[PDB]
């Protein structure tokens, strides 16, 4: 019998039936059943009248089971007295010479803080006060406490009974045994007993002496107790930065994340922060101590950097652990970050060297190159480093692979103004293989901004210029580019002269030069090719022309802040992205009153009628996520009464099957058809259902590519910014303003708001509010917003749209 | 009695270094121990070879690896336990960084704060002492 | 309780045997066990994972979790030793875990439960231990004498002796030339208590009438141990000493409130004791109190609920105090008094009759001299 609450008639029968078997069952189905939590008094004169004085463990043993579960609440067979069912005949229990029985009696009566009981748990000490095995002395060291905490914290329950009355606690100590129930409130001398006992120890004995008194001044004296206390111990004698080296707390730790690749990801962390604490810049974190695993002596064997080395990954071990161990690298080695991003990415980046470290994906490869880049922008250096491993880059000489390495190398010759001259005539050598966009973009830059240094350029680019691949974007990056430089310091059969021709023809003229350029006409439509057309005021030479912009960096570059950087290196940052860090008649009236922060709902039961409404009781539902912290109580909708009933609020729960309306508020009285009506009391909305949960820029942007929201209202009186109006109703909605997604200037500047719910409805809730108001000469409508709403297949989405406009209810009865 | 266990020793004057069932290489100087390096694996002394200016070690190999001896940072907190301390200072600057701070705290150990405040490179060291 | 519950559970959705020690977790037990075990216990094949601010630990077996709850912990050892000892416990009863045979066993597991883990403290099972239940200047040559001397007193209101009890040593600081024998006299003592020690260099002496000690002093100062009773020992105050106070409290019941005479009484008069302080207790509904005092000074101190009567020097003196009181409950019975003091002699009544010391001529005793300390003093 799992859990069936229908089966107490049954149950009476099998309990009396003159067989054992059957009654045994019957007890153990009746507790099963209360287990559970179901139906159990009926049968109580029947479950007691067979096993009350019996030495016969079994049924005694299961009388005694249910005397600790349920002995209150159950009184057919019992009713209320001192010595009850549960314990009159069970003074033989506690007095039979098996152990067990009596072991049993005192332990369940003792364990109980009846006060029907209290008297014959008192002497009940005594059927364990003879200590026939270790569960003996320990049930009356357990037994004894469970008495004082029994309304005997005075004489009752303290002194001994013949052996133990609150004094077990003090003979384990000495004893054999130990186990000691007096963790709080009991005898001094106990403790003191038990502080002896350390050295004459029972090891589960210790772990009860040592939760009530720790701190040893010792090494240890054994056994696993004493052992775990001594690591916390060892954690005051030297807190100081971390642990370092784990002590004890290494054993627990490994289980502490099972699954499986975390384990060694995190001890990578702590083996990595114990090697050395450095300068502690940006990615240079470790702590832990300065000297204890050094870094590099030059006559150490076989060296700390063997260990180093796994931690610069490309994945050599697994994705989670490799995360891990880029930043580790990172963290022990570098001057901040730079160094050793650099060496790492110099083996992570494209080359002719390894194929094992270059992909024919042209994206990947790209940002391999920026990364690799980034270093020489945040520190001078990696420069010289960078420019020179480009090269290699290059020199894999497919189409796309000469592509990508032109392109970042490019950014950091805008950067690097007349120190990169040296890597133009490597650059151009893969121009002429061509299927792509990239390579002519690149190429046309490095080798048009390095004009002076070279002299090769007509020669070069017009293999590509009446070559074909594809040529949009190309476009636009050869027309800032192509002459730059010198006015008159190249020559192979076209000068910078016939570049500066070329360089207009290919932005949007028309000019032989090059025998041509591949296409004219510019790239998205925006860019167009007047600007440049327009400049080269003074033929590619360094003045304020295409030179002056090419060697010119737009805005600050340093760092790896991302201002011509990418931010570390390409691989471990995908992962760092994609963290997204989320935190019968009846009338009512009715108001809503808080006093001393109660909220009530306020109702009024009157029944205007003469007619007969007996039989009236009050109750508030429990709809969904709306309940009752208690329904109104009174008795009251009589023959002309009023009254006025209470009925607490609360607005979160679980959905209950009932309908899902309003409040609902029931009031019942005399009919027999009609018995229950169904009566309101003033509005509560759907909306309350709603969870409020927040969001933040990446879950918003990662919720808005994930799913659309170009549903859009504009909702008056959005006139006031976020703050205000707003967000209160927001709130009620249950939503809430977080983050911005925002741009504001003197002819931008709406106000906007990223929302975030994730409603008790299948779905999440989120918005953008967009508050219009004019930093123009020309606002949209003026104040108002436009709230562009979403959920999760929009059924929410819309909730906000129009809870955000007005919302106010008041009464004044 | 030295804190750290040897699990095989050679005597490089009247200092014992030794290895140690923790992988460490350790020197005992005036009944202490001090770690003159650390061993990433189990490694035993064949024997010190004035000739390769090193200390020749063999794994589970009948192998040579070998490990010069730190003989700087040796004789600095040699001297130290002599009660040398000045003398120990004149090795100072060819203690590095850290080495300095460390050798520093065992000049300290045996005594003597601000000689120890001297050749500590740190500053924190130095302003606690 | 530390464990609200130990528990078998079926991931059906429900608790199919469990047991709560103490009313508390019926119902309750069911959804816990019914929502987490599902999961794993919503671990990872991790033994301990905490869900809903509850500690759940466990193992599977089959589509069933054999679970072990607690919101509170005392050591992390032991958790897992009870789930365990319970481990070796449910297939002897159910033959590994499975629902219909965990259901037909509810009374077996459900009597290991209170008897493995009792008031949610984790005692200990075995399947056997089940069995029972389911069945060259001597110019200078000057000495010194100081006896230290702490007393301890238990007295009843009636002036009842109760047990008492005097600790004490008596140093000797002597400057003498040449090696001297010297001879100590001093009374005989008894001790209801025990407890002497003597100095090495100390010889006994048997004589007809009388008792002797003599020895060769350690030069400076030293404990001299003597023999007799010794010249370090615990003697009882209960024998023979003087108790330099005796308290006699009379308490009145004024009414409402309650007036409190203290009387004090010094030995000889002309013998003053210094550092007397009388710690006279009251009771915890005080309202305030107006003490009068003709020597010294005395302060109630509320927290302490005792007021503290404090006397520099003192030939012998008294005091009276009146309380004013709420009266809550009924009359209480009072706390014992406590005194401090200190006197210039010693209550174990140790006197040095003579202490003789040859080789030489007749040294000086300088001084004498005797501090007498109270340790724990009490009165009721």
């Amino acid at each position: 019998m799992d859990s069936e609450p229908p089966s107490e008639i049954s149950l009476k029968n099998d309990l009396e039936k003159g067989d054992v078997k059957s009654k045994t069952e019957a007890l153990k189905k009746v507790i099963i059943m209360i287990l559970n939590g179901e139906k159990l008094p009926g049968l109580l004169m029947t479950i007691i009248r067979f096993v009350l004085p019996l030495q016969d463990h079994t049924i005694k043993k299961l009388l005694l089971v249910f005397w600790e579960i349920v002995p209150k609440t159950t009184p057919d067979g019992r009713l209320l007295h001192e010595m009850i069912l549960v314990c009159d005949a069970y003074r033989k229990d506690l007095q039979h010479p098996n152990e067990f029985i009596r072991g049993s009696t005192l332990r369940f009566l003792c364990k109980l803080k009846e006060a029907e009981l209290l008297e014959p748990l008192m002497p009940a000490i005594r059927a364990c006060l003879e200590h026939r095995h270790s569960y003996v002395r320990r049930n009356a060291v357990l037994a004894i406490y469970t008495i004082y905490r029994n309304f005997e914290h005075l004489i009752p329950d303290a002194p001994e009974l013949i052996h133990d009355f609150l004094v077990n606690e003090k003979d384990a100590s000495c004893k054999r045994n130990a186990f000691m129930m007096l963790i709080h409130a009991d005898q001094d001398r106990a403790l003191d007993y038990l502080s002896t006992c350390i050295d004459q120890v029972q090891t589960f004995g210790d772990i009860l002496q040592l939760v009530i008194v720790e701190l040893i001044y010792k090494v240890c004296h054994a056994n696993p107790s004493e052992r775990a206390r001594f690591i916390r111990c060892i954690y005051n004698l030297l807190q100081s930065s971390s642990p370092a080296v784990k002590y004890e707390a290494a054993g627990t730790l490994v289980t502490l994340s099972s699954a499986p690749t975390a384990i060694k990801a995190a001890a990578q962390c702590y083996i990595d922060l114990i090697i050395k604490e450095s300068d502690n810049n940006v990615k240079l974190i470790v702590l832990d101590r300065l000297v204890e695993l050094k870094e590099h002596p030059a006559h150490e064997r076989v060296l700390q950097d063997l260990v180093m080395d796994i931690l610069r990954v490309l994945s050599t071990p697994d994705l989670e652990v490799r995360k891990k161990t880029l930043q580790l690298a990172l963290d022990l080695v570098s001057s901040r970050n730079v160094e050793e991003l650099v060496i790492v990415l110099k083996k992570e980046v494209i080359k002719t060297n390894n194929v094992s470290e270059h992909e024919d994906t042209d994206k990947y490869r790209q940002l391999l190159v920026r990364t690799l880049h980034s270093c020489s922008v945040r520190f001078p250096d990696m420069a010289a480093n960078v420019i020179p491993v480009l090269m290699e880059f290059l020199s894999d000489s497919n189409e796309a692979a000469a592509a990508d390495v032109l392109e970042f190398v490019r950014e950091a010759i805008q950067r690097f103004d007349n120190l990169r001259m040296l890597i133009v005539e490597k650059m151009l050598e893969v121009f002429h293989a061509i299927k792509s966009v990239k390579i002519y973009r690149g190429a046309l830059w490095i080798l048009g901004e390095y004009c002076s240094t070279k002299e090769d350029i007509q020669s070069v680019m017009t293999e590509v210029r009446r070559s074909l691949g594809e040529i949009p974007i190309v476009e636009s990056e050869i027309k800032k580019e192509a002459g730059e430089l010198k006015p008159e310091e190249e020559i192979t059969v076209g000068p910078v002269q016939k570049l500066v021709t070329e360089m207009g023809t290919y932005a949007t003229q028309s000019a032989l030069s090059s025998s041509r350029p591949t296409k004219k006409e510019e790239d998205r439509p925006p860019l167009r090719g007047f600007l440049l057309d327009g400049d080269f005021f003074v033929a590619a030479s360094l003045a304020t022309t295409l030179t002056k912009i090419a060697l010119r960096y737009v805005a600050l570059v340093q760092e790896k802040k991302k201002q011509n950087s990418f931010v570390a290196e390409a691989m471990l940052l995908m992962a760092t992205i994609l963290h997204l860090g989320k935190s019968d008649p009846v009338y009512a009236e009715a108001y809503v009153h808080v006093n001393q922060y109660d909220i009530v709902l306020d109702v009024l039961v009157v029944n205007q009628t003469s007619d007969t409404l007996q039989n009236c009781t009050l109750e508030l539902a429990t709809l969904g996520d709306l309940k009752l912290v208690e329904k109104p109580s009174p008795l009251t909708l009589a023959p002309h009464d009023f009254a006025n009933i209470k009925a607490n609020v609360k607005v979160a729960s679980t959905e209950n099957g009932i309908i899902f309306g309003n409040i609902v508020y029931d009031v019942s009285g005399a009919a027999s058809d009609r018995n229950c009506v169904v009566l309101s009391d003033i509005h509560i909305d759907i909306m309350d259902y709603i969870q409020p949960a927040t969001c933040t820029d990446a879950e918003f942007r990662q919720m808005w590519a994930e799913f659309e929201w170009e549903n859009k209202v504009t909702v008056n009186t959005n006139m006031t910014d976020l703050n205000d109006y707003l967000q209160h109703i927001l709130k009620s909605t249950n939503m809430k303003c977080l983050t911005p997604e925002k741009a504001l200037s003197g002819y931008c500047g709406f106000m906007a708001a990223n929302l975030y719910a994730r409603s008790i409805f299948g779905e999440d809730a989120l918005a953008n509010v967009s508050i219009e108001k004019p930093v123009h000469q020309g606002p949209d409508a003026a104040v108002t917003g436009h709230i562009r709403i979403r959920a999760k297949s929009q059924g929410m989405a819309l909730s906000l749209g129009d809870k955000i406009n007005l919302s106010q209810k008041k009464t004044s009865l | 009695e030295i804190q750290e266990i040897v699990k095989t020793g050679l005597w490089v004057g009247d200092c014992f270094i030794y290895t140690s069932s923790v992988n460490r290489l350790n020197y005992y100087v005036g009944g202490e121990i001090v770690t003159i390096a650390h061993l990433d694996r189990t490694m035993y002394l064949l024997g010190y070879i004035p000739k390769d200016n090193r200390l020749y070690l063999g794994d589970k190999e009948l192998n040579i690896v070998s490990y010069s001896l730190l003989v700087s940072v040796l004789e600095y907190q040699t001297a130290v336990m002599r009660r040398d301390f000045s003398m120990a200072d004149k090795v100072l600057p060819t203690i590095p960084k850290e080495q300095r701070t460390r050798v520093a705290h065992f000049l300290e150990k045996q005594g003597f704060k601000q000689q120890a405040l001297t050749v500590s490179t740190d500053p924190e060291h130095r302003f606690e002492l | 309780m530390v464990l609200l519950a130990a528990a078998v559970c079926t991931k059906a959705g429900k608790a199919i045997v469990s047991r709560q020690f103490v009313e508390m977790t019926r119902t309750r037990i069911e959804g816990l066990l019914a929502a987490f075990p599902k999961l794993m216990n919503t671990g990872k094949q991790h033994t301990f994972v905490e869900t809903e601010s509850v500690r759940y630990v466990y193992q599977p077996m089959e589509k069933l979790y054999m679970v072990l709850i607690t919101t509170k912990n005392s050591n992390i050892l032991e958790d897992l030793e009870t789930l365990r000892l319970f481990s070796r416990v449910i297939p002897e009863y159910c033959r590994a875990l499975e629902e219909n045979e965990i259901s037909e066993h509810c009374f077996d597991l459900i009597f290991a439960f209170d008897e493995i883990v009792a008031l949610g403290y984790r005692e200990n099972v075995n399947l056997a231990q089940i069995r029972t239940f389911t069945e060259p200047p001597i110019n200078m040559e000057s000495v010194h004498m100081k006896i230290e001397e702490k007393i301890t007193l238990t007295c009843g209101r009636d002036g009842g002796l109760q047990n008492m009890e005097l600790h004490g040593m008596i140093m000797l600081r002597i400057s003498d030339d040449k090696f001297g024998r010297i001879r100590l006299h001093v009374e005989n003592e008894d001790k209801k208590g025990v407890q002497l020690q003597t100095h090495p260099n100390v010889d006994k002496k048997l004589f007809t009438a009388e008792s002797l000690i003599g020895l060769k002093n350690p030069e400076k100062s030293f404990p001299v141990n003597s023999d007799v009773g010794v010249l370090k020992w615990r003697l009882q105050t209960t024998e023979e000493s003087f108790i330099p106070l005796t308290i006699n409290c009379w308490p009145s019941e004024s009414g409402n409130g309650c007036d409190v005479n203290i009387e004090y009484e010094l030995q000889e008069d002309n013998l003053e004791l210094n550092d007397v302080v009388i710690t006279i207790p009251l009771p915890s509904g005080v309202g305030a109190p107006v003490i009068g005092e003709i020597d010294g000074e005395y302060r109630h101190d509320s927290r302490r609920n005792t007021l503290e009567w404090c006397l520099p020097v003192i030939d012998a003196k008294n005091k009276s105090g009146s309380l004013e009181f709420s009266i809550p409950g009924q009359p209480n019975d009072f706390f014992p008094v406590q005194v401090s003091f200190i006197s210039k002699k010693n209550y174990c009544n140790i006197q040095v009759t003579k202490v003789t010391q040859v080789d030489g001529n007749s040294p000086v005793r300088f001084s004498t001299e005797t501090t007498f300390l109270v340790d724990k003093y009490e009165i009721l």
